[PDB]
């Protein structure tokens, strides 16, 4: 449940 | 049931982010005219909206 963001 | 992802028939606006916590690469996609984003497989996004995928990568980088 981890997201790498734009950037 | 209610359609999810590309099956909603909405133009992708931008990728909010990426994750591989499920086994495969996914993108959190924002669609035009909706504030409801959902996870789509990178494998599907790569084909259906390459320029949206490339924009995400290029901004990062």
């Amino acid at each position: 449940g981890t997201v790498a963001l734009r950037e | 049931e209610k359609p999810r992802g590309f099956a909603r028939g909405l133009e992708p606006e931008r990728i909010i982010g990426a994750t591989d916590s499920s086994g495969e690469l996914m993108f959190l996609m924002k669609w035009k005219n909706s504030d409801e984003a959902d996870l789509v497989p990178a494998k599907e996004a790569n084909v259906k909206c390459p320029q949206v995928v490339i924009s995400f990568y290029e901004e990062r980088l």
